[PDB]
RNA sequence: GUGAACAGCCUCUAGUUGAUAGAAUAAUGUAGAUAAGGGAAGUCGGCAAAAUAGAUCCGUAACUUCGGGAUAAGGAUUGGC
RNA sequence: GCAGUCAAGCGUUCAUAGCGACAUUGCUUUUUGAUUCUUCGAUGUCGGCUCUUCCUAUCAUACCGAAGCAGAAUUCGGUAAGCGUUGGAUUGUUCACCCACUAAUAGGGAACGUGAGCUGGGUUUAGACCGUCGUGAGACAGGUUAGUUUUACCCUACUGAUGAAUGUUACCGCAAUAGUAAUUGAACUUAGUACGAGAGGAACAGUUCAUUCGGAUAAUUGGUUUUUGCGGCUGUCUGAUCAGGCAUUGCCGCGAAGCUACCAUCCGCUGGAUUAUGGCUGAACGCCUCUAAGUCAGAAUCCAUGCUAGAACGCGGUGAUUUC
């Protein structure tokens, strides 16, 4: 999946319009699983953590366990890891400052 | 996953509520797409006798509802041409539900099943009591 | 090549002619043309239609 | 702005302009490649399409699902009278193309070909080919110089033939004239073939054989001035449109400020010249036979003319060709049949067929009997 | 006359037969239509059309200012002699 | 937005297989600003529906190169715009966002394409309620409701249709030039084979069908009915019976002929020259090298074969040519 952020703000984008900031712990993990495209269908959750790999490479790896249901009475937990390519663009709020119409 | 089938006329567009042939608890199936259909501007994809579709339950057991699962058309009311010559058509549409591999959840099928559906799917021909 | 008889009245059906109808209780009905195929849907009784062979067999024509 | 939804184009651009053809007889643009090791024969033929009927054959195609199974299939019957040769014509080659050199006509010509040369036959003194026929009337030195002109020069040789219209239930009395190229060998031998066939008939079965892939060339059925929806298959506008909905909305952008040549627009529909390829011959029937409609699996004596004849055409009491699938051009139309330009192999050309049954019920609507000999056995004794 | 009826449809007494006409039956319009299978997937939106309908008998819920809702919903029947 | 160069941190030990921040040199007009040059004796100012064509900075498809490429699955780069790029819930939406199919759901331009082509939901007249502000009229680009979309017959353009003049007139042909079209996917087989420690797991040739598109066509099946063709029925009118009028085609069943539909069937060709890359011989440089001189193989590309039109100022071959 894809995450958009600003190179002048350093602030992550929630897909509708919002701009929840980045802590990479306990609040950035919350926005990042709504984009996970998994559905609430069969996980409900199990556990989630991320991998360190690199600061300047634009890829964030998360691994997660699901605890879903397969047969009529079989609860079952499996795990896997997802790699998010992180795409850089502008904050329109903070690209406005280059236009001298800053105050409003 | 689908074998070769001679082309027959398309009679079930998206949104058609067809009957449910088996005894797996459902009563009707709501076709939302067709596996292996094409692409054209403003053209609705359509199903035929023997196609694999995605279909939801609108009426039946409360376990089966509110999720999408694949299904197989077994009867059809729009007339199609067989190669031997006769134009035939059933009385109402019908569909049985299956896994994406093609195995059938049902135990038995009531009513008749189209012959070109029976040759295309092996597990349908096991559950079929009457083949045309 | 088999020539089937009309289910409604009496007519011979050569290959590639007329329609076929499978009723929901798995019974096969053959029709020679749209005349007897439309009179079948009106729940008309072919023993009382005069031009059928099923009538002329009954009243000894 | 861009297009916001990609969609493929309406219509085909290689078939422009849709204008009326110059004549009802469509020209053969290209004849097949000559092979001079083989003997002399014709390469195309002329005929008149009559109608369609249904056929049943046992399909023999391995690896299919309908193997050794009866299939019903649609065929056309083109009425094909024997065609008689009246002249030959030889072409020399230039850097600017092929140029006609000399046409040599035969001595006697029928009344059917003379109709073609006149627009008002009954007022005419019928003077066509009177001074030409005096050349044969003497010792004939005026013509032996002309064929020897073609033997020396003249790379390719065509042969002027014409149909026999009196052996055909049309009301027209005028014959149709056409060129046909020969593909024999050693063009001093091609002209000696046509020399011996002046005022001689050419049958149909010598040219074509059964199970052979041929083409069909004719002029399409016409329809007159038709609108942009049924001409190109474009989309109808919604219901709420002021002043028309069976149109095309945007002719084009601002720039270029000209209507482009590619947009869809109403005009003539039909009566075009079309070449259709790869039609397979099923049956080459002779005229002097009561068993045109018979089959080895049927064994009933009947002709292929249905009960009450073909609609708008009449009686096929001649030679005919029965070929698979539709042919461009309607009934009564002059239709050229050409050999295939390339050798075909794949699976479908080499297949041999034997019929099960020919449909001879009445085409004039909802016919239920095949021959009137067995209509009387079903209904029995009537009043009349 | 039909019918609950001065509704609609047809005739009697009385009036008019005027509204530029002839010939062909392309496109696109205007007005009136019918359509296989699916049935709002169309669209800003069921816009437009379609279905329902007259009578007699059965049966009629929530809610309520107790009057209503109510032709609620829903289901049969209708000629001729 | 986008592309170079330089290559910090990384890729368990390895600067460049592959991610790549920061510095530095540029391009583009698909953003946002700056400006005031054109138009205020009016260029109809958002989005959608419809339709053509162009661009390549390539998502798919064809043929290749590189890898930390065993297979399978991928990832990076080259030639290349021939061809394809969808169906839906919510919103006036552009934008977004999920659901499902698919080979793939790539980005863009043409007066931010297209209103004498449409629709009028939005915006931006007058009516009206609310909330904050105002003493008050009133303000709000805050929220919500109701609100007329005019003309083409002219000229060019395009699509079709005739036509004077070349001695008259008829027939049969040649081809300058312009257009050009087919596209993709599954299944079996090759084979549980190559490969693999296994788990897993291919491809070329062959066969059969299908998607999208195109040309036709009416045997068959379905649709349409003013054949008012035959039959049925209601109300009235010709005294009844027959046979008919009227009900702006009275309605209902059936209904040939015509037109017609992936709602029906049929058909859609093979040769040459090249790009990307792989090779041969072989110097420059006694070696080595696909390149310098020469040369072989090679893509959905280019040109032909084929297909459509036939220059109304392109042309050829033949028939007859007005005593009377």
């Amino acid at each position: 999946a894809n995450i958009s952020f600003c190179r002048n703000c350093e602030r992550f984008l929630q897909p509708p319009g919002q701009w929840i900031r980045a802590e990479l712990e306990s609040r950035e993990l919350l926005a990042i699983c709504l984009r996970r495209l998994k559905g609430l269908t069969k996980v409900r959750l199990v556990d989630a953590s991320f991998i360190w790999t690199e600061p300047h490479s634009r890829r964030i790896r998360i691994k997660l366990t699901v605890q879903g249901e397969a047969m009529t009475n079989t609860i079952i937990q499996q795990t896997f890891e997802v790699e998010y390519i992180v795409i850089a663009m502008q904050c329109p709020d903070c690209a406005r400052s280059y236009t001298t119409n800053t105050w409003r | 996953a689908q074998g070769t089938k001679f082309r027959i006329s398309l009679g079930l567009p998206v949104g058609a509520i067809m009957n449910c042939a088996d005894n797996s608890g459902a009563r009707n199936l709501y076709i939302i797409a067709v596996k292996g259909s094409g692409s054209r501007l403003n053209r609705l994809p359509a199903a035929s006798l023997g196609d694999m579709v995605m279909a939801t339950v609108k009426k039946g057991k409360p376990e089966l509802r509110k999720k999408v699962m694949p299904a197989i058309v077994v009867r059809q009311a729009k007339s199609w041409r067989r190669r031997d010559g006769v134009f035939l058509y059933f009385e109402d549409n019908a569909g049985v539900i299956a896994n994406p591999k093609g195995e059938m959840k049902g135990s038995a099928i009531t009513g008749p099943v189209g012959k070109e559906c029976a040759d295309l799917w092996p597990r349908v021909a096991s559950n079929s009591g009457v083949v045309v | 090549m088999k020539v089937e008889i009309d289910s409604f009245s009496g007519a011979k059906i050569y290959p590639g002619r007329g329609t076929l109808f499978v009723r929901g209780d798995s019974k096969i009905f053959r029709f020679q043309n749209s005349k007897s195929a439309s009179l079948f849907k009106q729940r008309k009784n072919p023993r009382r239609i005069a031009w059928t062979v099923l009538f002329r067999k009954h009243h000894k024509k | 702005s861009h297009r916001k939804y990609e969609a493929p184009r309406h219509g085909h651009l290689g078939f422009l302009p849709r204008k009326r053809a110059a004549s009802i007889r469509a020209r053969v643009k290209a004849f097949p490649k000559d092979d001079r090791s083989k003997p002399v024969a014709l390469t195309s033929f002329l005929g008149y399409k009559a109608g369609m009927t249904t056929i049943v054959r046992d399909l023999d195609r391995p690896g299919s699902k309908f193997h050794k199974r009866e299939v019903v299939e649609a065929v056309t019957v083109v009425d094909t009278p024997p065609v008689v040769v009246v002249g030959v014509v030889g072409y020399v080659e230039t850097p600017r193309g092929l140029r006609s050199l000399t046409t040599v006509w035969a001595e006697h010509l029928s009344d059917e070909v003379k109709r073609r040369f006149y627009k008002n036959w009954y007022k005419s003194k019928k003077k066509a080919f009177t001074k030409y026929s005096a050349k044969y009337a003497q010792d004939g030195a005026g013509i032996e110089r002309e064929l020897a002109r073609i033997k020396k020069y003249a790379s390719v040789v065509r042969v002027l033939v014409h149909t026999q219209i009196r052996k055909t239930p049309l009301a027209q009395k005028k014959a149709h004239l056409a060129e046909i190229q020969l593909n024999g060998g050693s063009i001093s031998e091609k002209v000696d073939w046509a020399r011996e066939h002046f005022e001689k008939t050419v049958a149909v079965d010598s040219v074509f054989e059964q199970n052979e892939m041929i083409d069909a060339i004719a002029v399409t059925k016409g329809h007159g001035f038709e609108g942009v929806t049924h001409r190109w298959g474009t989309k109808k506008l919604p219901r709420k449109t002021h002043r028309g909905l069976r149109k095309v909305a945007c002719i084009g952008a601002w720039h270029p400020a000209h209507v482009m040549w590619s947009v869809a627009r109403a005009g003539q529909r039909g009566y075009h010249s079309r070449t259709s390829i790869n039609h397979k011959i099923y049956r080459v029937g002779k005229g002097d036979d009561e068993a045109n409609g018979a089959t080895s699996f049927d064994r009933t004596k009947k002709t292929i003319t249905p009960m009450g004849g073909f609609v708008h055409y009449g009686e096929i009491k001649n030679d005919f060709i029965m070929v698979k699938g539709c042919i461009p051009g309607n009934r009564k139309r002059i239709v050229t049949l050409r050999k295939s330009l390339y050798t075909n192999t794949s699976r479908k050309a080499l297949e041999e067929v034997s019929l099960k049954w020919i449909d001879t019920a009445s085409k004039f609507g909802k016919g239920r009997f095949q021959t009137p000999a067995e209509k009387h056995a079903f209904m029995g004794t009537l009043k009349k």
